[PDB]
């Protein structure tokens, strides 16, 4: 079973394989950045760690 | 015709601020602002978002479409 | 079978569920909500339309059928 | 990881989207109520339940980390 | 891409997998056939087809 | 106290009829009922249902906790 922290990293790795592969535009890669900070402190971890 | 426009930090510690720019103002002189407030150093240091869209420094304040006096500018800093 | 908007709505839809429900500090909760409003923008839905991406019975079939293999 | 339970939530769920939205004829969405009661009782829950069981944000987001891998 | 009847077949599959592994009661099962029956009319074919 | 029960059946062909039974009946009367009005041959074509459950020959109609006049059996018959 995962832990909130885990679901939490899991979905920052997502997005970091979507930004790296430029599956999405530039402008949506700075919104996703964003959001995986925004994730990291909603659940309490910092992002270099996940 | 000002904008009164809400700058709202979120990442701890939070702050929330408020200031009058122009229409014609551009992101960058809201980036010059909150430098001027002493919330960050450079400007390289700042990312400002409307709603999910991060706002490049070249686009002017009416480009945004905000309202006269009801919206926010989120801010994220980092040192 | 899920596309990468299927799955970034499955992912706003998570963390909405936390919001609504109150599962997480206020301070949380607004963090959650910038997190929300950028994965729509950069997936190019609005944030208000997942529930219906996510309502429709041909996603909810195709995504059994993925479980079921 | 759904258990036999949460995959037959989800089967009574899908289910329930085709009766909700008219995507069948009268006569079968009278079969699939049928479906939907059987499963419900062979599963141990209510049919109207199903929806609060699928919105746990704990569901959601162990479901997320399945598809996540 | 899966059609509504190979999505109606592989519910039926799976609680036909569920009744034969004895994973819920006697009584259980025969509720289970019976929703078999109706999904197969609902889609528009036999169970014996699946 | 007589009970005033529907039976419908839903494959085709679709029925449904009426019929009052006693509290004290059982289900193997209410199939036996079916096979009067030749909807089917014997009982062992009929399985009966209220709501998800499968209905057994030997409960007692007054064990299901039906309605008075508001009540349906679903019928499933096969020859």
């Amino acid at each position: 079973s995962a832990s909130k922290e885990e679901i939490a990293a899991l979905i920052v790795n997502y997005f970091s394989s979507i930004v790296e592969k430029k599956e999405i535009s530039e402008d949506g890669a700075d919104s996703l950045n964003v959001a995986m900070d925004c994730i990291s402190e909603a659940f309490g971890f910092e992002r270099e760690a996940v | 015709a000002a904008v009164h426009l809400t700058l709202k930090k979120i990442q701890a510690p939070k702050f929330s601020i408020e200031h009058d720019f122009s229409p014609s103002d551009t992101i960058l002189q809201i980036k010059q602002h909150l430098i001027s407030e002493e919330k960050a150093s450079h400007i390289s240091e700042i990312k400002l978002l409307l709603k999910g869209k991060v706002l490049h420094d070249n686009l002017f304040l009416s480009d945004l479409k905000v309202t006269p006096a009801n919206s926010t500018i989120t801010v994220m800093i980092k040192p």
